[PDB]
């Protein structure tokens, strides 16, 4: 059973830079070799098949080459699109295995967040819950603090965090946070602030909504 | 138009049984073949299996070797995947990808089917607006307490693509997970447009289209 | 009979394993027609009458010049039979010779696997000698009512290029257009006039050779034919070439029909890969003694072409088994220019303006090569 060991397993490049992935087969497995492509969730792309040939549609900047076991993959100029998770593949014997991958990320400015707060919704709010989200849209770096604040309170336990995955088209990440309280815990408070702290900014943005009000 | 589409997946029993599709189109089927991959949520890939509908000729891993038996109708250009024996190790989203004779790589892959082997069980979400001044406004859906993986969101039935940030699901200490999915727009076309959260469970068989709006506040 | 000549340039049509056929007007009026060349036969005929997978036909009533035999004939193939009835007329070639002729005409009635749905070509060219002409060697092939009543050069060479998929090719009638190959012509004897037959010496798959007896090869003939697409080998030495093919091309995995030509096999548009397949070559009974000649093909060549989606190219093993000896089809002739020297009984082979290659390997007719076999690589006479 042939192994195929990337390295490495992960790297962070400038858009125009000139990337290398290796992958080292445990034995000498010819040409016999693919690489595919795959952003998170989607389904994996080939780009070449049998070391060094391009498939139908894959970009000239993609490159592969290697024999028997250095084989290794060249994106010459590095672009957003091109964040993903990347695999070789050994098949001289019909026995297929991949390697462990290697996520490319994307380097970039500093951008910041676009900051939005919703209210809980009636229908949540019928079934006794209320969940409030603050948004984080389109920043960078990944880096970011995110405070819930419920009348000037440090809450802290009662919220979750969720990070989007890099921008093919522009390279930024948003945020989602969500402060999960009772219908009645919820109603005994009025203001709820949602303090954002990241690079982008130069100092952190707080945005609110006085319950009961507009 | 070249495409696979998979099925079957869902919640199983550790032990149990299920039976994964991938419905063929837009492609000769025959002259091809049909590779069961598989993925860890986070970890790589895993060749499951292979077949050649012209005539099987199967193949498959040793992981799965004496429990998946794939199958294949030329009749309804799909191939199937039963699996059997199901342990939580099996826990993984099944590709089928599309396989020429040789060499033997995957040229165009389905988006896949998640299968959970789990003793929990089966429960839907429950979908709520995200809702709200400048020329962009966010609307969203709240996706709450569903179990298990995955969710798919899109908006306006497709035709909304720009703005769109469907997040990774979270999952929360009750078991359940929990995910957000977000649009900026243009904040005129606010009551002339619309919108609409096209949320879909198929583990759950829970499909469910919410319209968000401004309150009326 | 060595020139240029810019109007038979470029006058074949056809698809991909549907040969190439040429345009032919017959009758007075000209009735215009598609008819397919024919190398390994000496019939003229053409469809009589509406059919669903012709296009056209031949109205004998509709021309005045037209006269029957009152005489009928039939034709058992491999594969695609049919029968009619005999007579003459005039034919001509919009795109050749500015000659006319009055050359026999079999009207077909019937057929079975004969024609081709939708292959744009209604009659065939039997270009073969009397010997092998149906009923009998008294009725007289056109190239032979050609030659006999006209100036036109005993000799006619062609092009076909290939790349259902259409493709295009040259007929020259009469001559050799010197802008439609590169090098030599490599001529090979005509062993016998009857079919254009001529001696296979040696087979090769990647240099290697395929070890077995001279006549094996030519059993019970080997013949040059371009009404047929396939490259047809006698049950022994198909068995041994596909075997060897098989060793040496890493296809373990595709189907068994394949091998048979039954099962296509498919690739996305552009992403075939032709170097995991071998090369053909075919050693030829030279000139002069001792002394041979071979071509060499590539998958491009044995691979041909095949509902069938846009998107995808799809291929069938143009290599299959006989049982009357060799037939070097269509998927032989393509990457060459191959010239039919009647005059000096022998048939050259060389490097087309169209020749089949890639940024590897390449067609190629290469000479001179040493055989002591010769000769007496025949097995019949």
């Amino acid at each position: 059973d042939i192994q195929m060991t990337q390295s490495p397993s992960s790297l962070s490049a400038s858009v125009g830079d000139r990337v290398t992935i290796t992958c080292r087969a445990s034995q000498d497995v010819s040409t016999a070799v693919a690489w595919y492509q795959q952003k998170p969730g989607k389904a994996p792309k080939l780009l070449i098949y049998s070391a060094s040939f391009l498939y139908s549609g894959v970009p000239s900047r993609f490159s592969g080459s290697g024999s028997g076991t250095d084989f290794t993959l060249t994106i010459s100029s590095l672009q957003p699109e091109d964040f993903a998770t990347y695999y070789c593949q050994q098949f001289p014997t019909y026995l297929p295995t991949f390697g462990q991958g290697t996520k490319v990320e994307i380097k970039r400015t500093v951008a910041a967040p676009s900051v939005f707060i919703f209210p809980p919704s009636d229908e949540q709010l019928k079934s006794g819950t209320a969940s409030v989200v603050c948004l984080l849209n389109n920043f960078y770096p990944r880096e970011a603090k995110v405070q819930w604040k419920v009348d000037n309170a440090l809450q802290s336990g009662n919220s979750q965090e969720s990070v989007t995955e890099q921008d093919s088209k522009d390279s930024t990440y948003s945020l989602s946070s969500t402060l999960t309280l009772s219908k009645a815990d919820y109603e005994k408070h009025k203001v709820y602030a949602c303090e954002v702290t990241h690079q982008g900014l130069s100092s952190p943005v707080t945005k609110s909504f006085n319950r009961g009000e507009c | 138009e070249v495409q696979l589409v998979e099925s079957g997946g869902g919640l199983v029993q550790p032990g149990g049984s299920l039976r994964l599709s991938c419905a063929a189109s837009g492609f000769t089927f025959l002259g091809y073949g049909i590779h069961w991959v598989r993925q860890a949520p986070g970890k790589g890939l895993e060749w499951v299996g292979w077949i050649s509908p012209a005539g099987g000729s199967t193949d498959y891993a040793d992981s799965v070797k004496g429990r998946f038996t794939i199958s294949a109708d030329t009749s309804k250009n799909t191939a199937y995947l039963q699996m059997n024996s199901l342990r939580a190790e099996d826990t993984a989203v099944y590709y089928c990808a599309r396989g020429p004779f040789s060499p033997w790589v995957m040229d165009y892959w389905g988006q896949g089917t998640l299968v959970t082997v789990s003793s929990a069980s089966t429960k839907g979400p429950s979908v709520f607006p995200l809702a709200p001044s400048g020329g962009t406004a966010a609307l969203g859906c709240l996706v709450k307490d569903y179990f298990p993986e995955p969710v798919t969101v899109s908006w306006n039935s497709g035709a909304l693509t720009s703005g769109v940030h469907t997040f990774p699901a979270v999952l929360q200490s009750s078991g359940l997970y929990s995910l957000s999915s977000v649009v900026t727009v243009p904040s005129s076309s606010l009551g002339t447009q619309t919108y609409i959260c096209n949320v879909n469970h198929k583990p759950s068989n829970t499909k469910v289209d919410k319209k968000v709006e401004p309150k009326s506040c | 009979s060595r020139g240029s000549f810019v109007e038979m340039v470029d006058n074949l049509r056809g698809k991909s394993g549907q040969g190439y056929y040429v345009e032919m007007t017959v009758g007075s009026p000209p009735q215009t027609l598609n008819i397919l060349v024919d190398t390994g036969s000496s019939n003229f005929a053409v469809g009589a009458a509406p059919h669903p997978f012709l296009h056209r036909y031949y109205q004998r009533q509709l021309s005045s010049t037209y006269r029957d035999l009152r005489k009928g004939v039939y034709v058992p193939y491999t594969q695609g039979k049919w029968e009619g009835e005999l007579g003459t007329d005039l034919v001509s070639i919009p795109h050749g010779p500015n000659v006319t002729v009055r050359a026999n005409i079999a009207a077909i009635t019937e057929s079975d696997k004969f024609f081709i749905n939708g292959s744009n070509w209604e009659g065939i060219l039997g270009l073969a000698y009397a010997e092998i002409a149906r009923p009998d060697d008294s009725l007289e092939p056109f190239f032979d009512s050609l030659v006999k009543q006209t100036h036109v050069p005993n000799l006619f060479s062609l092009q076909l290029c290939g790349a259902l998929a259409s493709v295009g090719g040259s007929m020259i009638i009469g001559g050799i257009d010197h802008s439609l190959y590169t090098g030599s012509l490599w001529y090979t004897p005509i062993r016998r006039e009857w079919y254009y037959e001529v001696i296979i010496v040696r087979v090769e798959i990647n240099g290697q050779d395929l070890k077995m007896d001279c006549k094996e090869y030519n059993y019970d003939k080997s013949i040059v034919d371009s009404g047929t697409t396939n490259l047809r080998l006698p049950k022994k030495v198909f068995e041994a070439a596909v075997k060897s093919i098989k060793a040496a091309s890493s296809t373990e995995k595709f189907p068994d029909g394949f091998w048979l030509g039954e099962q296509l096999v498919c690739w996305q548009a552009g992403t075939t890969p032709w170097n995991i397949f071998p090369v053909i070559s075919l050693y030829l009974m030279g000139e002069v003694t001792n002394q041979s000649f071979r071509i060499t093909i590539l998958p491009q060549q044995y691979l041909r072409p095949v509902v069938a989606t846009s998107q995808d190219d799809c291929y069938k093993f143009a290599i299959s088994q006989s049982s009357t000896g060799t037939v070097m089809g269509a998927v032989i002739m393509e990457g060459f220019y191959v010239v039919f020297d009647r005059a000096r009984k022998r048939i050259g082979f060389a490097v087309s303006a169209c020749h089949v290659h890639d940024e590897f390997r390449t067609a190629a007719v290469e000479g001179p090569f040493v055989t002591l076999d010769m000769e007496d690589c025949g097995y019949n006479i």
